[PDB]
C-alpha cells in the first residue's frame, strides 16, 4: 500500500488543556494513501498545519501493484 | 456358537467404559513404548567455574 | 488430580494394590523405607516439578510441634484420620502429596523431625511390596508411589479401617 | 378506552390536582360541543352504509389497480372484506367523534393494525386515502345539512391517517 | 473449510466470490479424492504412527520422560500420546478441509495458554508433531508425503 | 452488593430516642 | 458459519473421532457437486444486478407497494428495498456455495424478523419479492443450481415468515 | 420530528396528492399562531434559567428531596436535576414553536421512565417540578403562551406516567 | 465501587451525619486486618498462576469436561477458562483488599450468568473449580486470609449459580 | 496477481503462507501455459471481438448511437470502440494474472464516476463486455471460453 | 508491491500494449522459476524459527553483543533482535516467491536504516546474522533456492547498509 | 527509583507530588543505610547465594541438567548459573532502587520471548530465582528477609 509520512501542527483553539498535549501538536505519523485526503481535510478543518507530505512507501505513475 | 453366560460374566459398568480421548486409552502403549528415564545426573554447583566454563563463542 | 491407575491387572496396579492392602504401620514403615531406598535402587525426586509451595505451611507447622505431635501427625496421615492437616494434606494434588513426604523424609533424617523408632526393622510383607516395587522401572516407581500416597489423609464420603497406629511411646 | 373528560382526569390526577379553571373551561367546551358532536354522529348513522360504498367506489376510481387482478380488492371475498374494514373505520369514527378523544381509535383500530396489514398484505395507503375520502364526504354531508359546528368532524379520520401512514417525513 | 475462509473474506468486502477464489474452491473439490485418500492413510496407522512417533520423541527428548519432567510416570507419557493423538486427527482434518482453520480452532488458539498451565514443553510437542509427520510420510507416497507434510508443518511453526 | 442505601427507597434519619 | 466439510468435521471433533467411512463418503458428495456450485455462484455474481432488477420489475413495481403510501415509496426506501434484496442473492450464494444455510441462520435471521416488525417493513411484499428472485435465478442458472439456490432462498423467506 | 407543515406534508404525499384547499387552510392556521409562538419561544429562551429557578423553590428547595438521602443531595445530583428541567423546558418551546409533540415522542419520552428508574430518579417529585415549571412559565408568557407551553409539559409529565 | 471506609462515609453520608463512635470503631477495625489483607494479596499476586493450575488439576482435569463434547475441550475453550478463572480470582482478591463485595456485582456478576447460560458454559463446573480455589487459597495463605477470601469467593459462587 | 494476493493476505496475519495459498500457486504457474494461450488467442483476434462486440451491443442499444447518446456519430463510436478494447486488454491483463486486481487498478477502480462525468450508461458498458465474452465464447475451446469467462463475468458484475 | 507478472502487467499498461512479445518471454521465465519458488517457501516456512535460531547461535550468541554493553543485552534487546531476524526472514521469503523486491521496500525498509540510526542498533551485527540466515537457509533448501534467498536478504541488507 | 515512579504517577494526573509521595520519599531516604547495606549483604555472598541455589534446583529439577534438558552438561549448567547471578543482581538493584521497574525493565521484559527463542524452561527460571531467595534469607534477619524478598517474589511473579 502508499504510505505517507504526514507532518503537521496542531493549535488548541477553544480549550486551555492542562494535561501533556505536545504529542498531539505537532506530529509525524504514516497515513494510508486511502485515508491520506479525509485526514488532510479532518486535520485542515481542525486548524491544523500541514507541514509535509511525503511518499513513504509506494512510486508515482504506478497503474498497478499498489497494495 | 454364542453363549449368554460369557456375556453375563463379563458385566462391565457403563460409566466405568473408556470414551474418545481418555487418556487412559493409551495406557497400553504408554507401557509398551517403556520410555527410558535418564540416569541420575551428577551435577554439583559448587565446582563449577561459571566464567571459565561458560562458551566465549 | 492426576488420573489414578487402580485396577488393570498389571505389575503398577497390582503393586498399587499391594500397597494398599498393608496396614497403617506396614504402609508408613513401607514408605519411610522406600525414601531411604530412593536414589540408588528407586526414583530420585524432583521436587521442583509439583507446586509445593502449597505444602509449605503445613511443612511448617510439622517443624514446629513437639517429637512427639511430629509422629502423631504422620500416624494421622497415615490412618486417614480426620484432622485439620490430614484435610490439607488431602486437598493436593498428587505430586504435591508425594514431595511433602518427601520433605518429611528429609526432615526426619535431618532430625528436625521425629525420627523412626531405634532398631526398627520392616515387616514381611511390606518387605515383599517394597521389592517389588525396587524391581520395577522408574517411571513404574512414580505412578506407584503416587498411587501409594494420594489416598491418605481424610477425604469426606469415603470412610473404614480398623487398626491404626497411634503413637510409639 | 378514554374519553374527553376521562383524559383530562387522567392529566389532572397524574398531579393529584383539583379541577382548576381551565380544566372547567375545557369541560364546558366538550359539554357545548355535545350537541354538534351527536348531530354529527346521527346524520353518520343516517347514511354508513352508502357513504362506505360511494367512498369505496372513489377509491376504486383513482386507484383502479386495487380491483384488476393482483390488486388486494381483487375479487369479490377481497372486496366485501375492503368494504367491512372501512365499515370498521367509519363506526369507529363516529365513536371518536361522539368522545371527542380519538385514544378510542388507538386502543381499538390502531394498535396492531400495521401488523395485520402487513402480514396479510394489505396496502396501508389505500386504506388511509378510502379513510380521507369518506372524511371529505362527511364533511361535505355535515355543511350540507343543518349543522353549525363542523370543524370537530375531521379530527379522528386524520389521526387515522396519521397513525398508520408511512413517515415521508 | 476452504469454502467457509473464502465466503468470510468475500462477505467482509460485500462482494460474491471473484474468479480467484472459485477456481481455488474449484481445484479443492475437483482434485479431492487425493484428500480423502491422504486423511484414510493417516487414519488407518494411527495407532503405529503415534506409537512410533512417542518412542521416537522419548529418544530425542529422554528429559521429559525422566526426574522432573512433564511426561515422566506411565500416565504421563499415557496422556502425552493421547496429545499426539489429538494433533494427528486435526492434522487429518486439515488435509481433508483443504484449510488449517479446523486445526487453529480445534487445538492452536490458546495453546500456549493450555500448556503453560500445563507446565508442559511444548516445543517437545512440535517435536513430537515432527516425528509423526516423518512417521507418517513414511507411510505414503512422494505427493501425498508433501500435502500431508504442509499441514504437519503448520502445526509444528504454530508450536515452535 | 452494589445498590445504595439511597437509591429508590425512604432513608430515615436515626436519632438516639430522647429518653436516652 | 460451518459448510458442508465443516459440518461433517464437527461432527467428527465432538465425539474425537476421526472421519470414518460414512463421513468420508459426504465429502465425496460435496466435492461431486462443488463444480456446479462454482458455475452457480459464477453465473449468480455476474447477473446480481440484474437477477434483483427483474425480480422486483416482476413482484413490486406498479403496485400498491411503490405507490404513494407503500413501504416501497420515497427514494430513500427504495433503496433500502434494494439494498436488503442484495443482501438476500448475495448471502443464498454464499450458503448454496458452502452447501448449508448456517450462514443465513447467523447474519440474515438472527435478528431480522424483530428488525422488520419495528421498522414496518411488510414480511408479505418482501417473501413475494425473495419469490420473484427465486425464479429468476432458476431462470438464469438452469434446473440443478435453480433448485439448490431455491432451497436457500426459500430458507430466507421461511426464517422471514 | 413533525411540526404542522411537515404534518401537513406527510397527510399529501402519502396519497400522493397536491395541497388542496384544506391542507392550505391548516398551513394559514398555524402562519396565524405563528407570531404568538415565536414571542413566547423569545420570552422563555431569555428567561429559561428563572423559570427553572423559580420552579426548583417552589417545588424541591427544602424537602427530603434535597436533604441527606433524597435524589437531590450532592452538588452532582442537584445539577443533574436542574439539567432535566432545562431539557424539559428546551424541548417543551421546540415543541410549542413546532405546534407538534412528536419531538417529545422521539428524543424526550423514549425510554425516559427506564432512565429514570434505573437511576433511582423519582417521578412524582419531577412530574411535580414540571408543574411548577409550567406554572412559572405560564406566569411569565401570559394566559394563552401558558396554556400552549402547558399542554406540551403536560404532554411530557403524562409520558411520565 | 466502595472499600469498608467508603461503604462507611456513604451510610454516614446518606445519613448527614459526622462519623460518630461506632463508624470510627468500623474504621479501626478495617485498619487493623489491613495489613493481613496486604500480605495475603501478594501472596496470591505471587502465585496466581500455580493457584488456577491446580485448582483446574483438582476439580475439571481428566473429567468429561476436558474430553471431546466437554465446554473445555480444544485448546481456544481451555484457554478462555482458565482466563475466567483468573479474572474470578484477581476480583476476589480486589475484594479482599477492599472489605466489600460491592466491585464483584459492579464488574463481574453483572449479566455473567446470561453469558454464561448463553454460551453453554456449565455452572456447577465453574462453581466446583472456583471451590478449588479457594480451598487452594486457604492452604496457601492461612485460614484468617483463608477465611476473607473464601468469603468473596463464595460470592462469586452465589452470583453464578 | 494471484501471488500478490496470498502474500498481502498471509502478511496481514503475518505468516509464512497457508499450504492452500502455495498450492494454488503451484497449480497456477503451471497452468500458466494454458491461461498464456487464452491471453494470446484475446490479443491476436482482438479487432474482431471488439467489432462483433460493438455490432450486437448497438443492434441490443441502438440509443447510445442515437443523437444524444455518449457514443453518438462515428467519432464518439470510435471512442467507444477504443473503450471496449481498452477493457479487451485488461481482460487479457487479468486472464495471465490469476486475479482481476489489475482489472481493479486500471479499470474499475472509479469507473462509475467517470462515466457519469461522461455521461456514459456504464450498464451499456457491462452490456458491450456480455458481448465480448459471448463472442470470445466461441472462438477458443470449451474450457478456455469458460477461463476467460470468469474474468468477463466479473468485469460485466463490476460494471452492473 | 509488485510481483513478476504485475510488473510486465505495468510496465505493458504505462506504455499502453498488451502483453508482447518479451513480455510474454518473461512471464514464461517466471513460470518456468514458480516450481523452486514454491518449493523453497514451503520448506522455509517449515522450519523458520530453527533457521532464525541456528543463526542467532552460531553468529550472535555468547559474544559482546550479548554480553553487558552490547545491543542485544536485555530480555527486551534479545526479544527485538529476534523478531527483527524473524521478520527479515519472513518478508525475504515473500520476495524469493514473488520475483521482485518492491514488497522489501514498501513493508522491510520503510525508514529501518535511519530507525536504527537513531535507536544505536548496529548495522554490521545486523547484516552478519543475516548472513548467517542466508547461509543456514541455502544450507537447507538448495543451491538456485538459496541463490535467491541470498541475493533477497542482501538487498535487505544493502537497504539497512 | 521510587522517586522516579512517584514522578510519572504525578505526571500522568499532571500535578505535583502529593505529600504522601514527599514523606513516602523521606521515609526511603532515611532508611537508605538499611537497604545500603541489604545490597552489600546480597553482593558480597554472591558466588555462595548462586551456586547454593543452583545445587538446590538441580534437585528440585534434575529433568534440565539431564540429557535432552536445556542445562544439561558442564557448560549450560555454568551459563543457567550465570542467569542465575544476572537475576541476582537485578534483584539487589530493585532493594537499592526501592522500586521493581529497573529489574522489570532489564531481565523480564520479553524474558519469555528469548528463552523461547532458547529453549529454557521458564518455571524452572523461577524455581531458580526462588531458591535464590531462600538461600538469601536464610542470610539475613527476618525484617530484612521480607524486604529483600518482595522483590524476590516479584521476579518470581513476572516468570511463573
Ligand atoms: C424489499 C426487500 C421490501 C422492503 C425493504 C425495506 N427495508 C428497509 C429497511 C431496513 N432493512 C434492513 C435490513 C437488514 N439489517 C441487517 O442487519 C440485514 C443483513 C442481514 C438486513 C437485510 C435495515 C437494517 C433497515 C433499516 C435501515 C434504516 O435504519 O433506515 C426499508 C426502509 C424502511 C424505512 O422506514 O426506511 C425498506 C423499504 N420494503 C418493502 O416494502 C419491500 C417488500
Ligand atoms: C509564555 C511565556 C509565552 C507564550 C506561550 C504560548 N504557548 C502557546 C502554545 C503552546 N505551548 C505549548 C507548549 C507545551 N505543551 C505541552 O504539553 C508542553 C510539554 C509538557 C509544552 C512545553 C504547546 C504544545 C502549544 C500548542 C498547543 C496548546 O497550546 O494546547 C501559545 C500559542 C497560542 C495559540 O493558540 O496560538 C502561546 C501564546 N507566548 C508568548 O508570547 C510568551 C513569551
Ligand atoms: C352487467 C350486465 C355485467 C357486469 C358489470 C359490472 N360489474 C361491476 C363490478 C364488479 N364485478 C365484479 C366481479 C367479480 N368478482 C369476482 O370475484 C369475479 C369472479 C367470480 C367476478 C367476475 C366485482 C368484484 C365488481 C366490483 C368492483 C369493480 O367495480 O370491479 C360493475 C360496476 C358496479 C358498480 O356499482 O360500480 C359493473 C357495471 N358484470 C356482469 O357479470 C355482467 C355481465
Ligand atoms: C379496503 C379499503 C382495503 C382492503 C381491505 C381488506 N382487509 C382485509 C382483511 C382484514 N382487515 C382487517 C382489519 C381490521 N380488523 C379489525 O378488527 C379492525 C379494527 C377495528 C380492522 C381495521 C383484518 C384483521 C383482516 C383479516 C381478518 C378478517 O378478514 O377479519 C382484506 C382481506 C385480505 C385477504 O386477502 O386475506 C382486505 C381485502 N383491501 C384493499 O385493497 C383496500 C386498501
Ligand atoms: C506429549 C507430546 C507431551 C506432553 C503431554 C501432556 N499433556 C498433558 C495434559 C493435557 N493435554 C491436554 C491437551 C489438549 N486438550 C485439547 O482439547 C487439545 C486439542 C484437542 C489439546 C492438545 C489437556 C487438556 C491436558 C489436561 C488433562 C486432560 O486431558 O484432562 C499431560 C499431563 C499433565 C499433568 O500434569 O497431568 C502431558 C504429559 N507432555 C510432555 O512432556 C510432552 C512434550
Ligand atoms: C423521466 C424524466 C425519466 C424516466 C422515468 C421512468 N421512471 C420509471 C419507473 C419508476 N419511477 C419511479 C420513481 C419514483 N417513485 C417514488 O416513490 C418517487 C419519489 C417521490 C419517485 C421519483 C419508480 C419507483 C418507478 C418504478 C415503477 C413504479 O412506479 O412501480 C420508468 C419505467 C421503468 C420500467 O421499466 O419500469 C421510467 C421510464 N425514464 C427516462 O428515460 C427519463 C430520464
Ligand atoms: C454560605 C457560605 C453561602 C450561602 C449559602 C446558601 N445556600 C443555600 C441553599 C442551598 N445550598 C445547598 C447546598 C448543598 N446541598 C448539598 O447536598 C451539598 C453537599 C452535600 C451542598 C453544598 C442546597 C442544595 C441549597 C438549596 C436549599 C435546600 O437545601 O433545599 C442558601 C439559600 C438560598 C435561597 O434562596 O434559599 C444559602 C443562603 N449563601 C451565601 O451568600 C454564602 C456565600
Ligand atoms: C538483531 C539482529 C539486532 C538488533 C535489533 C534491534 N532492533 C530494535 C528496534 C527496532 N527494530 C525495528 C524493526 C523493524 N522496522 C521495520 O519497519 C521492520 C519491518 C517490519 C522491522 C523488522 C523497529 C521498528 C525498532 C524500533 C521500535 C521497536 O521497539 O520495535 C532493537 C531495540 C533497541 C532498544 O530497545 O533500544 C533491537 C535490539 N540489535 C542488535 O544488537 C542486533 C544486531
Ligand atoms: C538457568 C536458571 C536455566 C537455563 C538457562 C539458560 N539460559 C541460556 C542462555 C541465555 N540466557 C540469556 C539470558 C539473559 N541475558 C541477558 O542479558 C538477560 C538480562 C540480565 C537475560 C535474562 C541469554 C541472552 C542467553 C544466550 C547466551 C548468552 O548469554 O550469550 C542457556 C544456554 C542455552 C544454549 O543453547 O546455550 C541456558 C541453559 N536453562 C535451564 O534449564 C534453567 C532452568
Ligand atoms: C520425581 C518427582 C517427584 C517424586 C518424588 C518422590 C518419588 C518422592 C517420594 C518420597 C517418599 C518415598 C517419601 C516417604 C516418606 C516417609 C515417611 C516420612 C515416613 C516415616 C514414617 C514414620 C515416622 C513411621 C513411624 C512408625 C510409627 C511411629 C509407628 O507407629 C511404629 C512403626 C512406624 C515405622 C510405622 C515429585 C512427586 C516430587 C514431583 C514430580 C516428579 O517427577
Amino acid at each position: 500500500m502508499r504510505m505517507f509520512r504526514i507532518t503537521a501542527c496542531v493549535p488548541s483553539q477553544t480549550r486551555i488543556r492542562t494535561q501533556r498535549e505536545l504529542q498531539n501538536t505537532y506530529f509525524t505519523k504514516l497515513v494510508p494513501y486511502d485515508n491520506w485526503f479525509r485526514e488532510q481535510q479532518r486535520i485542515m478543518k481542525m486548524g491544523g498545519k500541514i507541514v509535509k507530505v511525503e511518499l513513504a512507501t509506494g512510486r508515482p505513475g504506478t497503474n498497478a501493484g499498489l497494495a | 456358537q454364542i453363549v449368554w453366560q460369557n456375556e453375563v460374566r463379563r458385566f462391565i459398568p457403563q460409566e466405568k467404559k473408556l470414551t474418545a480421548g481418555n487418556p487412559m486409552n493409551f495406557l497400553g502403549m504408554a507401557r509398551s513404548i517403556n520410555p527410558a528415564a535418564n540416569t541420575i545426573p551428577k551435577v554439583s554447583a559448587q565446582n563449577i567455574n561459571i566464567e571459565a566454563s561458560v562458551p566465549r563463542r | 488430580g492426576i488420573f489414578p491407575n487402580t485396577l488393570a491387572a498389571d505389575v503398577v496396579p497390582a503393586t498399587i494394590a499391594r500397597f494398599s492392602q498393608l496396614n497403617a504401620e506396614d504402609q508408613l514403615a513401607l514408605i519411610w523405607f522406600a525414601y531411604l531406598e530412593m536414589g540408588k535402587t528407586l526414583t530420585i525426586a524432583a521436587p521442583g516439578a509439583a507446586s509445593m509451595q502449597l505444602a509449605e505451611n503445613a511443612l511448617k507447622e510439622i517443624q514446629a510441634m513437639g517429637p512427639l505431635q511430629q509422629t502423631q501427625a504422620m500416624c494421622d496421615l497415615a490412618n486417614r484420620a480426620d484432622t485439620p492437616l490430614c484435610r490439607t494434606y488431602a486437598s493436593w494434588s498428587p505430586n504435591i502429596k508425594l514431595g511433602f513426604w518427601y520433605r518429611l523424609g528429609e526432615l526426619m533424617e535431618q532430625g528436625f523431625v521425629a525420627p523412626i523408632p531405634a532398631g526398627y526393622q520392616l515387616s514381611a510383607n511390606a518387605n515383599a511390596v517394597l521389592a517389588t516395587i525396587q524391581g520395577l522401572e522408574s517411571g513404574q516407581q512414580i505412578t506407584v508411589l503416587r498411587n501409594a500416597v494420594v489416598d491418605m489423609g481424610f477425604t469426606a464420603g469415603k470412610d473404614g479401617k480398623r487398626i491404626a497406629e497411634p503413637v510409639v511411646p | 378506552m378514554r374519553d374527553a373528560v376521562t383524559t383530562l382526569i387522567k392529566n389532572y390526577d397524574l398531579t393529584g390536582r383539583y379541577l382548576d379553571r381551565n380544566a372547567m373551561d375545557e369541560l364546558k367546551a366538550y359539554f357545548e360541543s355535545g350537541s354538534a358532536r351527536i348531530a354529527a354522529a346521527a346524520m353518520i348513522n343516517a347514511n354508513s352504509a352508502t357513504i362506505v360504498k360511494r367512498a369505496a367506489a372513489q377509491l376504486f376510481e383513482e386507484i383502479p389497480e386495487l380491483i384488476r387482478p393482483s390488486g388486494n380488492a381483487y375479487t369479490t371475498r377481497r372486496f366485501s372484506a375492503c368494504l367491512r374494514d372501512m365499515d370498521y373505520y367509519l363506526r369507529y369514527a363516529s365513536y371518536a367523534l361522539i368522545a371527542a378523544d380519538n385514544n378510542v381509535l388507538d386502543e381499538r383500530v390502531l394498535q396492531g393494525l400495521r401488523e395485520t396489514y402487513n402480514s396479510l398484505g394489505v396496502p396501508i395507503g389505500p386504506t388511509v386515502r378510502g379513510i380521507q375520502i369518506m372524511k371529505e364526504m362527511i364533511e361535505a354531508m355535515a355543511e350540507d345539512s343543518s349543522l353549525n359546528s363542523t370543524d370537530f368532524i375531521a379530527s379522528p379520520f386524520d389521526h387515522m391517517t396519521r397513525e398508520l401512514s408511512e413517515l415521508s417525513v | 473449510s476452504i469454502v467457509t475462509k473464502s465466503i468470510v473474506n468475500a462477505d467482509a468486502e460485500a462482494r460474491y466470490l471473484s474468479p480467484g477464489e472459485l477456481d481455488r474452491i474449484k481445484a479443492f473439490v475437483t482434485g479431492g479424492a487425493a484428500r480423502l485418500r491422504i486423511a484414510e492413510t493417516l487414519t488407518g496407522s494411527r495407532e503405529t504412527i503415534v506409537k512410533q512417533a512417542g518412542d521416537r520423541l522419548f529418544q530425542k527428548r529422554p528429559d521429559i520422560v525422566s526426574p522432573g519432567g512433564n511426561a515422566y510416570g506411565e500416565e504421563m507419557t499415557a496422556t502425552c500420546l493421547r496429545d499426539m493423538d489429538y494433533y494427528l486427527r486435526l492434522v487429518t482434518y486439515g488435509v481433508v478441509s483443504g484449510d488449517v482453520t479446523p486445526i487453529e480452532e480445534i487445538g492452536l488458539v490458546g495453546v500456549r495458554e493450555m500448556y503453560r498451565s500445563l507446565g508442559t514443553p511444548i516445543e517437545a510437542v512440535a517435536q513430537s508433531v515432527r516425528e509423526m509427520k516423518e512417521v507418517a510420510s513414511g507411510l505414503m507416497s512422494s505427493d501425498d508425503a508433501a500435502e500431508a507434510s504442509a499441514y504437519f508443518d503448520f502445526v509444528i511453526g504454530k508450536m515452535s | 452488593g452494589s445498590l445504595r442505601e439511597d437509591i429508590g427507597q425512604r432513608v430515615d434519619k436515626e436519632v438516639t430516642p430522647r429518653f436516652v | 458459519m460451518q459448510d458442508a466439510i465443516t459440518a461433517v468435521i464437527n461432527s467428527a471433533d465432538v465425539q474425537g473421532k476421526y472421519l470414518d467411512g460414512a463421513a468420508m463418503d459426504k465429502l465425496k458428495s460435496y466435492f461431486a457437486s462443488g463444480e456446479l456450485r462454482v458455475r452457480a455462484a459464477s453465473v449468480i455474481s455476474a447477473n446480481a444486478a440484474t437477477i434483483v432488477k427483474e425480480a422486483v420489475a416482476k413482484s413490486l413495481l406498479y403496485s400498491d407497494v411503490t405507490r404513494p403510501g407503500g413501504n416501497m415509496y420515497t427514494t430513500r426506501r427504495y433503496a433500502a428495498c434494494i439494498r436488503d434484496l442484495d443482501y438476500y442473492l448475495r448471502y443464498a450464494t454464499y450458503a448454496m456455495l458452502a452447501g448449508d444455510a448456517s450462514i443465513l441462520d447467523e447474519r440474515v435471521l438472527n435478528g431480522l424478523k424483530e428488525t422488520y416488525n419495528s421498522l414496518g417493513v411488510p414480511i408479505s411484499s418482501t417473501v413475494q419479492a425473495i419469490q420473484a428472485i427465486k425464479e429468476v435465478t432458476a431462470s438464469l442458472v438452469g434446473a440443478d443450481a435453480g433448485k439448490e439456490m431455491g432451497v436457500y432462498l426459500d430458507y430466507i423467506c421461511s426464517g422471514l415468515s
